[PDB]
């Protein structure tokens, strides 16, 4: 499928067969998994650090 | 081949983003292959779309750059030009901790952020202009022995999916002028007035 | 303004539940609270809009209507909550401070931590005035006197 | 990238989906004008071509 | 520093993006019921 | 948690940008783009001939 | 009649009343519409777009036709609803008539 | 306020970039007045759109701060309907001589 | 790891301070703080009468 | 041709690794140009951002 295939040189083709499609892209995009575990790179406390 | 150079458009359509030659006269500049390139700094305060006035944009065909074309995060702030008593220095800052693009932490998560501020741009007697003289406030500097600290503020943001980039210039100051021992001089001293009368 | 704002698709894309609504909750003050509960019986207002009612006698909110939507159920820390109330402990310090330098006192101070949030760009804002002159008057026979010659 | 479309592949149907109601509301309010326009005009008997 | 208050870590919540439509919306559906050709 | 401070949102979405080429002189591209959201309420901003 | 409704920013106050049988059977010509559906392909393929690039584009095609079959409509346009439930209707207007 | 991801871990930076700030005729002065620049733009029908940029660090354990205002640009004027109008027509030019 | 695609180095350090009070005026707080590392080249720093 | 490359397609990384060894020339001699501008002024105490 689609979804699985990278980059096909002769390229692939499917047809819709479905009512209707949802898409949920919540967890997709790569940013989120690194702003989820770091919004911002983690830094020790400044006493803690020491 | 895939550095992202500013550009000027031969026909002078986005002349109005660069540096007015009359301060900042274009060079050129060639890359791997045989095209030849014409560049300028960018103006400060200036909103443009970064990459379509960028080389790769005026390379090979004007409207070449598609969606496709990206901007690595991984930029840093290279040179700033400063007009110091009516000629320019030029300021090589391209590895200070400073210069490094940031990610925008308000906003679009693709957005990137300039935040350069900087006390440390040395101008003494031995400073150069960019034509190569050391006349006028860099020659009293030299013979009085002393030395200016600037302190400058560049800020911008760069969306690095779209292009678009928005910069701004904070007031430009001295912070402090030293003697040749390295110690601050009162600014009603005769010797350090005369100078600083000039950076109007 | 439930028709001109996008408010139906936020919750439905945003929830991912095919079938999701806003549930409206009527924020007044106890004067008005005691019109709009009449008949809580069966609080619609379309063809499938709820509603709830909420009342304070906080002075600030006083002879206000505010009519914001909300999660039908609420979650945990739920995005299509109107706001949310993000609070942290709060600590109760007890320490004797020379307060002023000369006297001696034993201060148990209580301090604070939390923030409110709004999330929504949703608002319906009523002013509601004039109970008393409606009904403690006459509105219909009284005009008719004053249309006397 | 190796990996190919997670879900977003499907917001392309959603997308076609959307434009297939769209174009039912713009085909709809089209023949409402065309429809006033002949029956503005001297056409209130049925015939071919008007 | 004195007072080491949190300033860089937080808590993130992901909010959360489910598109969906059918073939047509019920309200063109009823009104241009789909066939198949 | 006092730790945590605060609250970061983090929203995405599928954005419908127009296919535009880079203009040599623009000063910010010129990309009607929305979010996919609104083309439930408006959804002639999908439109393409 | 039954009642269908959209969000459409298209219709605005635009109650529209069209006639359908009350039976639909597959393809009939007394729906007042039809929509005729083929397909919707959806194709990958790394097309070098522009002679200076790759970019693997996954395009989905419609292939479909809205057709009109019934030439009977009735439009109205709807407006006013918050100032008959927003304002006074008949008193005030009894104390208009105040000398 | 964000963190300094540069520097001190205890600066706190404001970066406040906005195309959207809004200057319609019902926008009233510091002292109330309407006159001037709002009278001009509210009788002509308009509405103006700021382009502002504020930004500033300050050291949270020092007190230390430093703010800049970078060059302010009208952005876009626009009519009652949203449509932007092209600044050379000179019902706009008036109010744009006047901010200088 | 490619998912990284960069570093930051955080570097602690003590410093030695002056229980300056803050002025009405002022241009920053003056406080001629410096890194206690530099005590070992030049611990005049550290004087105090 | 559909049989691949041969191990020649080895020499773009060893075209790599050897920019990588002069890459970290020109960064040395780049950096001294630094201590030279930085040490020549008027620096001889540690603090951020020079």
């Amino acid at each position: 499928s689609i979804e699985d295939q990278g980059t096909t040189i002769h390229g692939d083709v499917e047809l819709v067969v479905e009512n209707e499609t949802s898409a949920d892209v919540s967890s997709v995009l790569a940013e989120v998994d690194q702003i989820e575990n770091n919004p911002v790179e983690e830094v020790l406390d400044a006493d803690d650090a020491v | 081949s895939i550095a992202l150079i500013p550009a000027l458009d031969p026909a002078g359509s986005n002349a109005d983003f660069f540096v007015d030659p009359a301060l900042v006269p274009p060079y050129t500049i060639k890359n791997e292959q045989n095209l030849t390139i014409t560049t300028a700094p960018l103006k400060a305060n200036v909103r443009l779309d970064l990459m379509g006035n960028s080389n790769a944009n005026l390379l090979i065909q004007r409207g070449m750059l598609e969606v496709s074309d990206t901007i690595d995060p991984a930029g840093r702030l290279k040179n700033l030009f400063v007009l110091l008593g009516g000629k320019v220095v030029k300021f090589k800052v391209d590895r200070l901790p400073r210069a490094v693009f940031q990610p925008d932490l308000v906003g679009d998560t693709r957005n990137a952020v300039i935040r350069f501020d900087s006390d440390d741009l040395v101008v003494s007697g031995d400073t150069t202009f960019i034509d190569g003289s050391a006349d006028g406030v860099i020659n009293d500097l030299k013979t009085a022995k002393l030395s200016l600290r600037l302190s400058v503020g560049f800020g911008g943001t760069i969306s690095l999916s779209k292009g678009d980039s928005k910069f701004g210039a904070t007031d430009t100051y001295v912070d402090k002028v030293l003697n040749e021992d390295g110690q601050v001089m009162d600014n009603a001293d005769p010797a350090v007035k005369a100078i600083l009368d000039q950076l109007t | 303004a439930h028709r001109d704002s996008n408010i139906e698709a936020a919750f439905r894309v945003i929830s991912g539940n095919q079938d999701e609504t806003p549930m409206y909750l009527f924020c007044s003050d106890k004067e008005i609270a005691n019109y709009l509960m009449t008949k809580g019986d069966d609080r619609t207002l379309g063809a499938y809009l709820k509603y709830d009612i909420v009342s304070t006698n906080n002075q600030l909110f006083d002879g206000k209507l505010v009519v914001i939507p909300t999660r039908a159920v609420q979650q945990e820390n739920d995005i299509l909550s109107w706001g949310q109330f993000f609070y942290v402990s709060t600590v109760i310090a007890d320490l004797p401070i020379t307060r002023g330098g000369h006297q001696v006192t034993r201060e148990i101070a209580a301090i604070p931590f939390n923030l409110h949030v709004n999330n929504i760009p949703f608002a319906l804002e009523f002013k509601i005035t004039g109970f008393q002159k409606v009904m403690g008057e006459t509105q219909f026979n009284g005009k008719l006197a004053d249309l006397k010659p | 990238t190796d990996e190919g479309p997670g879900e977003v592949v499907k917001a392309l149907t959603v997308n076609t989906n959307i434009r297939n109601s769209n174009n039912a509301v713009k085909r709809m309010l089209n023949y409402l004008a065309q429809l006033r326009e002949v029956v503005h005009n001297g056409y209130n008997r049925p015939k071919f071509g008007i | 520093n004195y007072n080491e208050k949190s300033q860089r870590d937080f808590r993130v919540v992901t909010i959360g993006y489910n598109l969906a439509a059918s073939r047509q919306d019920e309200f063109a559906e009823r009104i241009y019921p789909t066939t198949v050709i | 948690n006092p730790i945590e401070g605060g609250v970061v949102q983090v929203l995405p979405y599928i954005a419908v940008m127009k296919d535009v080429y880079h203009e040599v002189s623009g000063v910010k591209m010129d990309n009607e783009e929305v979010n996919m959201v609104e083309a439930y309420r408006d959804p002639s901003i999908l439109d393409d001939e």
